[PDB]
């Protein structure tokens, strides 16, 4: 601690919506609080309107499961990628697909956009990533190095542009134009699945079932290690406001204070009507653009939204 | 008392397990049908 | 299979094709610790001393945290005879701040030879490194084996000023207490005891009984009062 | 580079879920430090979903709860995928838009 | 007795449940059906509103 | 035709295949004995030489359950077997006892792929060694 | 000395136990983090595309 | 000893409410 | 190396790459626009809205149907195949 660090208002949660059939495996939201959209089990993607949380917009395309979503802030377009191999691009002017970016041998586990060059960079099973270039469907580049399955990718604007993790447990920074590594980072001792950015701070953080690092760019110095709950974590997400979120495949959430791990909530959630209580915990979640909502993506099946308590202190 | 297999709850009422200050809601079909566009274009 | 297939070409005394095995199998899985060792003591049955150096090296430096390594790399430079060696090796590891263990080992290889500053030279690190009790008390320790009664005396007032009022207990108390005993300064057992023991918690309950019953050793070294006192 | 097909889709669908397990809990579940389980706990898996589908409860005698939490969990899941499918494939059927020899044998059995 | 089988013929709508006896069971039973009949008839067990009717 | 009575042959021999093949496949142990089906081997081991069957006398709580239960659910012996913990037709037998007694040179000329190993800091120069 | 002996001087390689052990803090910012500019960025963007 | 994992060998590769009486007695 | 197959999928289209506009929703916007406050009234909105929309003298029976209003059954989503009322109706439907 520094003194007593930071004092954040509790979460609680706003509202629960159903309607997959699936595990919703993905959230990701849209660059004006319109809309926020799902990827799932089910093989659909769902559009949602982020303030009522009805159902706007259903679309079919994909044959296995979604399992990555964005949208892009430049351009009127999803991606989307699966199970299934494929890495699709849709136009959301007409909502059809409008290109495929083809190539990887397995499942494509995560996928993310360069904020200003136009490149799309994608994660698979098959131990490599790709970084595609949108308008041309081709492979720039292809990111050997992991010996497992990369499981969560990020891209940045300033040094090291890729930022990835893997099954296999350790890091690689990916310096873009060369498609070649220049720093490894092997302090996890189980799979690392979740890595996020600092919006402000030039930091970033990693997260394995054993603890979460954070690390000082380039080059990954160690800086923290917050350590609590421990799960087999698949979120991390952080707010401009310093809130770090991890999830967990047991349902566990836990907000942290990004400057000094304190941990200052624990939300564990009830899981839905139905349902078993194993089939709890989250596969991801996201923070709308106001900051104030926290979406979270539930293999019960539903989306649950958190709202900060305005009564606190 | 009897409850006949038509009905026999399983699993408690949807609003009840999570508590009631969050809003539950099950969204099925959609709305917005699809031809309209996510994104409408500039004219 | 690699194993197997390295085995039998070193059988043949075909070792560098064996080298190669070795090296594809590492391109496989550089983690496995067994596959490294094996590598390493073919080189060395086949007196291709380098060649072990060498292998050793790189299998600390990849998996500086398997601690089987630094310990055969220590024995092999030791059999060599290079005692410089063996202490730049260990040095490197220490680097790491392993683990007690590693650090006994460190400081018995010095103790093979006289070297007794060098032993408490890696003792004054060691304590800092994992200043427990014990260690401190273990390093008192060493100095009353060699007789050195002075500094033993002086490292059991840094472990008592270092640890302080906040968090001191029993143990180290009592082997401080034990010390002077042996030294044969009752009265100043007594004053350690006493002073020592009001000037921090006393009673948690089983260390004071403990203590006491120290106490109670060392005075027999109208004197049952407390015994009237204990059972009122 | 191949693509997933209607011939290759049940292959592709069990295929994907015993990575999706392998990966997930033996980077999740270890310290067995050998190999723990992995031909076991996946024979595990084939075993609990035929149980389920013979309508069988499926309890082992001993067993860590965190093994099998992922069991039910990922069974279940299956369970769902088969399903759905199920229902979408009678829809089509009823429609009569699908003419196919396999699909209305296997969805048969389904129901 | 002993076990049924069952089978579910498809009608593209909706299935019909098809039951499987042993022999034995099934020539007992049958005569056990049209000995019940023919006496129900005679007796005039089932009133005239209940149409599945042999007459039509 | 086939059916007939069972046989201490028959018998041993369906022990032996049933601990062999498992209980799931009946067709497989249809196929070594003779004039038997596979049906008939199945409820044959459910209904009499399957280990789990209980093969004794009845206990007084036995029929005190027995006799409640079947005035509970008259004639439905199926239902009430495995309440009991006994064979249907047993149970059946039992009842009716009840109420009868109560009344190519990629390898061999050319090392396959070479990696002469890495040299360090010390001398490799001088090590050869001795042929078999 | 050993693990850079394939590569070259430039290339970097992680070796001794302090590029493994923490260095802490930094403050709230410094000069020492920050994302090389926007003018950094728009040099290395231009010539990369 | 707590990871020791049942070898999975394939087999392949109940009570009553008391209402049964009250009703039963009352036909 | 670079082999000189082809394949028909490859073939150029969609060259051109479609920019948002600015009533499309441009980032230009998105940087100046508070989010909260309008996050904020659109749901107050929808709240409102919300608010806005909402003889037989000879029978062995006496009226079974009294207090029976449907149950929120298919309001409920259940996170278990077997046991969805969706799986139920299909059930219910295409077995006899
Ligand atoms: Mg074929």
């Amino acid at each position: 601690t520094m003194p007593k660090p930071q004092w954040h208002p509790p979460w609680k949660l706003y509202r629960v919506i159903s309607g997959h059939l699936g595990w919703v495996r993905c959230i990701a939201v849209e660059p004006g609080n319109q809309w926020f959209v799902t990827g799932s089990a089910d093989r659909t993607i769902k559009i949602w309107d982020l303030a009522s949380g009805k159902l706007k917009l259903s679309l079919t395309g994909h044959i296995s499961t979604v399992r990555g979503v964005i949208v892009s802030t430049r351009s009127p377009y999803l991606f989307s990628c699966g199970e299934d191999k494929q890495v699709k691009c849709w136009d959301l002017e007409y909502n059809k697909v409008i290109r495929h970016y083809h190539g990887h041998l397995s499942a494509v586990y995560g996928l993310d956009l360069h904020p200003t060059i136009d490149v799309l960079v994608t994660c698979s099973r098959d131990s490599t990533a790709r970084i595609w270039d949108v308008r041309t469907k081709a492979s720039v580049h292809t990111l050997s190095g992991h010996t497992n399955a990369v499981a969560t990718v990020r891209c940045q604007a300033a040094e090291p542009q890729i930022i990835t993790g893997s099954h296999d447990t350790t890091i690689r920074l990916w310096d873009l134009v060369a498609g070649k590594t220049r720093v490894t980072l092997t302090n996890h001792k189980k799979s690392v699945r979740a890595v996020v950015l600092h919006p402000r701070h030039y930091t970033f953080a990693s997260g394995s079932p054993d603890n979460i690092k954070q690390w000082k760019f380039p080059d990954g110095s160690f800086i923290q290690n917050l350590s609590g709950h421990n799960a087999i974590i698949n979120t991390l997400t952080v707010n401009s406001d310093g809130v770090l979120v991890s999830g967990a495949d047991n349902g566990t959430m836990h907000l942290w204070d990004w400057r000094t791990g304190y941990n200052f909530q624990r939300v564990h959630a009830a899981v839905q009507p139905g349902s078993l209580d194993s089939e709890s915990g989250i596969f991801a979640c996201a923070f709308d653009q106001s900051e104030s909502r926290l979406l979270t993506a539930e293999a019960d099946k539903t989306i649950k939204v958190y709202r900060e308590d305005d009564t606190a202190t | 008392e009897v409850v006949l297999h038509e009905d026999k709850k399983y699993y408690p009422t949807a609003e009840e397990v999570y508590g009631p200050e969050v809003e539950t809601i099950v969204q099925e079909e959609d709305t917005q049908p699809l031809t309209e566009p996510i994104i409408k274009p500039v004219k | 299979n690699w194993i197997k297939y390295a085995q039998w070409e070193e059988s043949l005394k075909e070792i560098q094709r064996a080298r190669s095995i070795y090296e594809r199998a590492l391109d496989v899985d550089y983690r496995n610790i067994t596959l490294w060792l094996k590598y390493a003591e073919m080189e060395m049955k086949n007196r291709q001393v380098n060649h072990a150096r060498n292998i050793w090296d790189r299998a600390i430096t990849t998996l500086p945290r398997v601690n089987q390594f630094w310990y055969k790399y220590t024995y092999m430079e030791e059999m060599l005879g290079n005692v410089a060696g063996a202490r730049q090796v260990f040095e490197r590891w220490m680097e790491w701040q392993p683990e007690e263990q590693a650090w006994h080992s460190y400081i018995n290889f010095e103790l093979r030879y006289k070297e007794v500053d060098r032993a408490r030279t890696i003792y004054e690190r060691f304590v800092l490194v994992h200043p427990d009790v014990k260690n401190w008390i273990k390093y008192a320790r060493f100095e009353e084996k060699h007789a050195y009664f002075a500094h033993a005396r002086k490292v059991y007032e840094r472990a008592v000023e270092f640890f302080g009022d906040e968090h001191m207990d029993e143990h180290l108390y009592v082997a401080f207490a034990k010390f002077e005993e042996n030294q044969k300064e009752f009265e100043r057992v007594r004053v350690i005891y006493k002073y020592a023991l009001d000037r921090i918690s006393k009673q948690e309950l089983f260390k004071n009984y403990t203590i006491f019953e120290k106490k109670f050793g060392d005075r027999r070294g109208k004197r049952r009062f407390q015994y009237e006192e204990e059972v009122k | 580079a191949k693509t997933v097909t209607k011939q290759r889709v049940e292959s592709h669908f069990d295929l994907e879920l015993r990575a999706a397990v392998m990966h997930d809990i033996l980077d999740m579940m270890p310290e067995g430090i050998k190999q723990n389980k992995a031909r076991t706990i996946l024979q595990h898996l084939s075993e609990a979903w035929r149980c389920w589908k013979a309508n069988i409860p499926w309890k082992v005698p001993g067993l860590p709860t965190p093994i099998e939490n992922m069991i039910l969990r990922y069974v279940k899941a299956k369970a769902d995928w088969w399903t759905n499918t199920a229902h979408y494939n009678r829809e089509r059927i009823r429609r009569g838009a699908t003419v196919d020899k396999t699909v209305c044998k296997k969805n048969l059995g389904r129901l | 007795f002993k076990e049924v089988g069952i089978e579910f013929m498809d009608l593209y709508s909706h299935l019909v449940p098809v039951y499987d006896v042993e022999p034995l069971e099934k020539i007992t039973d049958a005569y056990l059906d049209q000995y019940l009949w023919y006496e129900a008839d005679k007796r005039r067990l089932f009133p005239p509103w209940i149409k599945p009717a042999d007459t039509e | 035709i086939k059916g007939g009575v069972w046989r201490n042959t028959e018998d041993e021999i369906l022990k032996a295949a049933v601990m062999k093949y498992g209980k799931n496949q009946w067709s497989r142990i249809a196929s070594l004995l003779h004039r038997k089906s596979a049906k008939q081997c199945k409820a044959r081991w459910y209904e009499w030489l399957d280990p789990s069957i209980k093969k004794t006398e009845w206990s007084r709580e036995e029929e005190e359950k027995l006799l409640h239960l079947a005035k509970l659910m008259p004639t439905q012996w199926r239902t009430i077997a495995p309440i009991i913990g006994r064979t249907a037709a047993q149970c059946l037998e039992h009842y009716e006892f009840l109420l009868d007694k109560a009344a190519g040179v990629d390898y061999n000329a050319e090392i396959p792929f070479e990696k002469k190993p890495a040299l360090g800091f010390y001398d490799t120069s001088e090590e050869n060694y001795q042929a078999l | 000395a050993i693990a850079r002996q394939g590569q070259s001087k430039d290339k970097v390689i992680y070796s001794k136990y302090t590029d493994l052990v923490p260095k802490e803090v930094m403050n709230a910012d410094d000069p020492d983090l920050q994302r090389p500019d926007e003018e950094a960025i728009k040099e290395i963007t231009e010539k990369t595309r | 000893q707590e990871w020791k994992i049942p070898p999975c060998i394939s087999n392949w590769k109940v009570h009553i409410n008391e209402n049964f009486a009250k009703l039963a007695e009352a036909l | 190396q670079l082999s000189k197959q082809y394949s028909s999928r490859d073939l150029p289209s969609h060259t051109k790459i479609k920019y948002r506009q600015t009533t499309q929703d441009a980032p230009e916007e998105v940087r100046n626009r508070d989010f909260r406050r309008e996050l904020e009234e659109r749901e107050r909105a929808a709240a409102r809205e919300k608010n806005r929309d909402r003889w037989d003298d000879d029978v062995v029976f006496k009226n079974c149907a009294k207090g029976v209003d449907d149950q929120k059954k298919d309001k409920r989503f259940v996170n278990d195949t077997l046991r969805s009322e969706f799986h139920k109706k299909f059930m219910e439907k295409y077995i006899k």
